[PDB]
């Protein structure tokens, strides 16, 4: 019950990195390279290309409501450019090990930042980047934040010690831990965005896709199929569905009312790294990234 | 390693 288009596909080094801009057509792609490149997915055309660093850039988002674009790399620093100027705006080291993942608040200047250093820390970029806290307790690396975005003034971190960590800003350890039996590790997190569920979905190299109600603390499905690592799975923002990839070359589309897979999709990039959703949705390979149409 | 790298 789904036409998947290609919207525009590009040929590049790896791409550990990808996001959309909220109201311009355009995606921002982080590189295994240190090159990071914003393109207009509509118009297939470059609008900025910047070697940031020597080293691989994982993390990357765009703040549109500062014009900005802001990365994370492996050697250990974040960095702001204005894409309007094309100039770097900020530029410190956040934390004494590789970053994985940035997050930004939905209203508030704030972003979060979690790292190889087992933490995550919070940055106000109204208070000259203060870190206004840091997230101690996990015991690996942290591979992935994100804000609850019915309640952003609560996060979740996924870490390859087989926890969920959920906080809160100003309070010191957990809210919760979930303990994920996804031996492995976890590779990502996301929550489902819709008010009807207060579900959340976690990846792992174990090969599982794990769905879980948040407010129970209970496994509600399990989505088996991939066949090597499972680099990330999120809800589709407006349609019922559940997008992952994998090492094993693969997007899959699963149901997210039936908890089946609807589609595989081999774009011939080789293995998926990172993921971004606007129907649109992109990903990241590492053979270069592609933009596809849903709806 | 390979998992810190890739």
């Amino acid at each position: 019950k789904l036409d998947i288009k290609k919207t525009f596909s590009n040929r590049s080094d790896r791409v550990k990195g990808i996001d959309f801009h909220p109201t311009e057509p355009w995606v921002l792609t982080t590189l295994y390279s240190g090159r990071v490149e914003i393109w207009n997915y509509e118009t297939q055309v470059e609008v900025r290309s910047i070697q940031v660093t020597e080293t691989p850039v994982r993390a990357g988002k765009f703040i549109a409501r500062k014009n900005w674009i802001i990365v994370g790399s492996d050697d250990f620093r974040i960095r702001v450019f204005n894409y309007n100027t094309g100039e770097k705006v900020v530029d410190f080291e956040a934390h004494p090990d590789y970053i994985r993942s940035i997050a930004v608040h939905p209203t508030k200047p704030y972003v979060l930042s979690g790292s190889d250093d087992l933490t995550v820390k919070l940055w106000n970029w109204e208070n000259n980047w203060a870190l206004e806290q840091t997230f101690e307790g996990h015991e690996h690396f942290v591979m992935c934040v994100a804000f609850n975005p019915k309640d952003p003034s609560t996060f979740a971190s996924g870490c390859l010690d087989r926890t969920v960590k959920v906080w809160s800003l100003g309070q010191s350890t957990p809210n919760f831990t979930l303990t994920t039996g996804q031996e492995r590790g976890v590779n990502y997190v996301d929550y489902y965005p819709l008010p009807d569920k207060p579900y959340m979905i976690t990846a792992s190299d174990d090969l599982t896709i794990k769905i879980w109600d948040y407010q129970t603390k209970s496994c509600v499905a399990t989505l088996e199929g991939h066949m090597s690592n499972v680099s990330f799975a999120v809800f589709h923002p407006t349609l019922p569905i559940i997008i992952s990839g994998s090492e094993d070359g693969t997007l899959k589309i699963w149901n997210s009312s039936t908890y089946k897979v609807e589609k595989t999709l081999n774009v011939g990039l080789e293995r998926s790294w990172c993921i971004a959703t606007h129907n649109y949705i992109a990903s990241g390979f590492d053979n270069g990234f592609t933009v596809l149409s849903l709806g | 390693e390979a998992k810190k790298l890739v």
